[PDB]
């Protein structure tokens, strides 16, 4: 398969098929008996890739500019909308700042 | 479907022992070797289980 | 006809402005270029220290922007089983935390 | 509702990023033993590279290939009455042969028996390995009865 | 910031004829003054959303 | 000595999954199977902050 | 370096402007400096390279 | 959100085998273990408590 | 708004399944001394399902 | 006398190997010598004297 979801999956031809959970082997901790014991003996070694996100490009908008498009008169009907554009403009400086 | 497989298979693990051929030791001895990685086991009589 | 700018603010006094224009608007008479954008303050640029930072930049207490160096520190090393000279700690401080 | 998209993803961002920085400090620049949290494997060392807004990792880990079948021994039973066990539970005694051997269980390190590699205890087992003082001397080869 | 932008909601007209429900009524027959009120009531849900 | 012999394989079929000219055997193993779910969050990361 | 040519290169999106460009427009003003003019302003990124 | 989870969902025939009331002894762990599939055509259904 | 109700819950369920494969991994194929993470004393072992 | 782990009661007869040998004595020490020493470490047997 080359697309999944749930138990459905679609190969590269097109046919649909069911996904089969990966098979592994879980560890076992070794017992404390008089018994025959398997051990690892021979190492191979191996890489394996990661990727985690620590950063989003914070972007800041003015609540005036964008809304009036620099109008003069809109201004002072947007300022009776006394708390809306603190709201919106805080959320977005701070997050950035932090 | 997959769920069984997978909370079966977690389950079932504990039995494990290192063994070979995967033989299953009796679980006592499972309990025993997961005191052991508290502390080192001295009562060998084994009256706590 | 008025695109916006953005103003610096630190302990209830206005140090600089973000501008796109070379003059020396809001009265700061100080005018430096940055690769996006001009900066204009009362910085004196006899200043090494940042109260304020984002991304790569900061201020110092007049307003002068500068660019944020990593901090310093010494990383703890896996001490290797060979004969040689080797170092180890002997002498020990408290620190606390927050 | 563009500050609604921005929130969510800023919430998300911070809590990756906390994870990123654990794995810096216990996965690059320390060695964990955490199971799977620097890699499915035995953890060796990680490498870290820059990503567009992130970064990205490359954990080496050991996975093993083959394995040793060796016959392991509880513990030692020695003139019946004194019982011994080993000083670590990670540790197992085995027979190789005609002479005794102690290895680790984690990987197959082959260690010549020391008698500090041993504990006393007060009991027996039975299913311990059954030898007298005089003949300790052929599983811990530098032991030697002076009071005998 | 949260209870200051809902409380602040609360004035808003919403294109109504007022933003006082009871204001609708003083001034609108019951037929005429159900199609203004609805308004507030849907923008203030939107306000609470 | 194999330890490092390895290491320089894994590390080189790294290289090329990230790239994907090796596309019809990038699937061959759980090793370069992180490599494509690495891909799958970059892909996502750069196609939507936008 | 691969890990950023070999994904797509959004230069059309997220990008932080050029702001002194913008204003003296000898030419045409770009998507970012557009933008800039709705006053959505992209900050350079904390990720410095 | 699917593929978080098919990585998750990992599988051992090996393991599984032994998840049984027998492999416990003592211990009762019968209300935990996989039914048995009642008339065949699954690998296993909820347990006593699933 | 739908949406909104859609990523703001995928978003407590990611993290939810990261601190449970943690404990998959920790608790479950593992023993713990990790205090107050796998019970509030002296993990044995643990089961799901 | 005997050895106990500190985590759980497990007795053990004290080896001269869980001991580890220091410069000083402190004035809290158990008080004895090298031909008496036998009665804190059975096995001990002193093959100067
Ligand atoms: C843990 O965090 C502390 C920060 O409080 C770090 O300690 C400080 O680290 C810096 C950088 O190594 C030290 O500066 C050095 O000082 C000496 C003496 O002036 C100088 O010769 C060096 O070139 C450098 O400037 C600073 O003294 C040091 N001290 C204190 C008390 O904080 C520490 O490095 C961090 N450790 C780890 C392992 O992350
Ligand atoms: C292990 O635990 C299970 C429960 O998960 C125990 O099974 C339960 O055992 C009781 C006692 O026998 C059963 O109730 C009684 O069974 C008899 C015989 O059918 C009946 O005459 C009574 O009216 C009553 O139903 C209960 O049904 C049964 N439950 C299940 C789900 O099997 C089991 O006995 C325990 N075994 C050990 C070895 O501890
Ligand atoms: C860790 O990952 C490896 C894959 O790199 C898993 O090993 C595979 O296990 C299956 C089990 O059916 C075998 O068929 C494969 O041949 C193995 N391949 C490789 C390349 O190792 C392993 O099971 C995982 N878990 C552990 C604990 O090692
Ligand atoms: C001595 O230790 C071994 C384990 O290392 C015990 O072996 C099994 O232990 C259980 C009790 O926990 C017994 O029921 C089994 O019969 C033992 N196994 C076999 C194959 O017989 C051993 O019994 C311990 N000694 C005592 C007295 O319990
Ligand atoms: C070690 O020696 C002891 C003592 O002879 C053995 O314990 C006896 O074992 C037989 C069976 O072999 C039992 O019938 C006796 O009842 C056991 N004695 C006691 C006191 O219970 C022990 O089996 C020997 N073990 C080995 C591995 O040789
Ligand atoms: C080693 O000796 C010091 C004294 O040099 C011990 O400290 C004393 O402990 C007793 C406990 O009852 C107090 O009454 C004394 O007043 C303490 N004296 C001082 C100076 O602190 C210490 O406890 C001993 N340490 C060890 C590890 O045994
Ligand atoms: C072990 O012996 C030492 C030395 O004889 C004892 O320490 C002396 O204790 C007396 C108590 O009156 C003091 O006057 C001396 O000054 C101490 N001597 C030194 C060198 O400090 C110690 O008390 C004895 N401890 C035990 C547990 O028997
Ligand atoms: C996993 O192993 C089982 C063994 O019965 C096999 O049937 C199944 O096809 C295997 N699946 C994968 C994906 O390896
Ligand atoms: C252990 O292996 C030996 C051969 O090395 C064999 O004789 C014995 O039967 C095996 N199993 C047990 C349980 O002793
Ligand atoms: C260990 O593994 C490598 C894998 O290539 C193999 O060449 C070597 O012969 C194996 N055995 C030993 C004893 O090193
Ligand atoms: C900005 O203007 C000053 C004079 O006010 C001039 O010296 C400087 O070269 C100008 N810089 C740019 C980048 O246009
Ligand atoms: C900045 O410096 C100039 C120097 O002429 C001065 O006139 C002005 O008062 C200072 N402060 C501000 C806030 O502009
Ligand atoms: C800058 O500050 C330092 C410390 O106060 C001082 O020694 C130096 O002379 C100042 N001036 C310049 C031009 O560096
Ligand atoms: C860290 O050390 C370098 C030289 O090793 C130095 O240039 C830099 O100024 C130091 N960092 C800070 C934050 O001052
Ligand atoms: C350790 O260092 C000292 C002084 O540098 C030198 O005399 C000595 O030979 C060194 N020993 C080793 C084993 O490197
Ligand atoms: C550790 O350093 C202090 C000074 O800060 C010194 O007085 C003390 O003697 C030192 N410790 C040792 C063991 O020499
Ligand atoms: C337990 O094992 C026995 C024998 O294999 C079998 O009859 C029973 O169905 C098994 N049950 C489960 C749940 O595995
Ligand atoms: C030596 O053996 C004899 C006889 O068992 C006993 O009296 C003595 O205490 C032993 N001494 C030591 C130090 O083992
Ligand atoms: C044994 O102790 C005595 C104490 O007087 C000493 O002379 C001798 O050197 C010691 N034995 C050895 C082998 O050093």
């Amino acid at each position: 398969a080359v697309l999944t979801y749930s138990s459905f999956g679609v190969c590269a031809d097109g046919s649909i098929i069911a996904v089969q959970p990966r098979n592994v082997s879980y560890d076992s901790v070794s017992a404390i008996v008089t018994a025959n014991l398997s051990i690892p003996f021979n190492w191979t070694t191996s890489v394996q890739v990661e990727y985690l996100q620590i950063t989003s490009t914070p972007i800041v908008v003015d609540c005036s500019t964008y809304v009036c498009n620099g109008n003069v008169r809109c201004v002072e009907l947007l300022k009776q909308y006394t708390s809306a554009c603190k709201t919106i403009e805080d959320a977005l400086r701070n997050s950035a700042m932090l | 479907e997959r769920m069984a497989m997978y909370t079966g298979s977690l389950i079932g693990g504990i039995a494990l022992g290192g063994l070979t051929s995967a033989a299953s030791i009796p679980f006592s001895l499972a309990i025993q070797s997961r005191l052991n990685y508290v502390a080192l086991q001295t009562d060998v009589l084994q009256e706590n289980q | 006809c008025n695109p916006p700018d953005q103003l610096v603010v630190y302990q209830q006094a206005v140090v600089g402005a973000m501008l796109s224009e070379n003059f020396t608007s809001y009265g700061f008479s100080n005018v430096v270029e940055m690769p996006k954008f001009f900066y204009a303050s009362n910085g004196t640029y006899n200043c090494t220290d940042a109260v304020l930072t984002y991304s790569s930049f900061g201020v110092c207490a007049d307003g002068s922007i500068i660019a944020v160096q990593p901090r310093n520190v010494s990383y703890d090393s896996v001490s290797a089983i060979v004969t040689a000279n080797l170092s180890i700690p002997f002498n020990w401080t408290t620190s606390v935390q927050v | 509702v563009f500050v609604s998209h921005t929130l969510t993803k800023y919430t998300e961002v911070r809590a990756s990023r906390q994870l990123a920085q654990q794995k810096v400090n216990e996965c690059v620049k320390s060695q964990s033993k955490r199971y799977g949290f620097c890699g499915n494997g035995t953890h060796i060392f990680s490498l870290v590279n820059a990503a567009p807004e992130g970064l990205v990792f490359l954990h080496t880990v050991l996975l093993p290939t083959q394995y040793k079948d060796v016959e392991a021994w509880s513990g030692l039973c020695v003139d019946g009455i004194n019982g011994y066990v080993l000083r670590q539970p990670n540790l197992a005694l085995y027979k190789e042969g005609n002479y005794y051997r102690i290895t680790s269980r984690i990987m197959f390190e082959p260690r010549i028996p020391t008698i500090a590699d041993f504990v006393q205890i007060e009991n027996c087992n039975v299913t311990f390995v059954n030898i007298s003082r005089s003949e300790l001397q052929t599983i811990v080869p530098e032991y030697i009865d002076v009071n005998k | 910031n949260s209870l200051n932008h809902l409380t602040s909601q609360l004035r808003q007209n919403f294109q109504a004829i007022s933003s006082s429900i009871q204001a609708i009524y003083d001034r609108l027959d019951p037929p005429q003054a159900d199609q203004q009120v609805d308004r507030l009531i849907t923008g203030r849900l939107a306000a609470l959303n | 000595r194999i330890l490092a012999a390895s290491f320089n394989k894994a590390m080189t079929n790294i290289v090329d999954a990230f790239t994907g000219v090796n596309d019809a055997i990038t699937q061959t193993s759980q090793a370069l199977q992180t490599v494509a779910t690495a891909l799958n969050k970059i892909q996502d990361v750069v196609n939507q902050q936008g | 370096d691969i890990l950023f040519s070999k994904l797509v290169t959004s230069g059309l999106g997220t990008v932080d402007a050029d702001y002194k460009k913008c204003t003296k427009g000898l030419s045409i003003a770009d998507l970012a400096c557009a933008q800039y003019y709705n006053g959505i302003m992209v900050l350079p990124g904390v990720a410095d390279a | 959100e699917s593929a978080d989870v098919s990585e998750m969902l990992t599988f051992d025939k090996k393991a599984f085998t032994l998840a049984n009331v027998s492999s416990f002894g003592d211990y009762n762990l019968s209300s935990v273990i996989p039914s048995l599939p009642r008339s065949g055509s699954r690998v296993a259904g909820r347990s006593a408590i699933e």
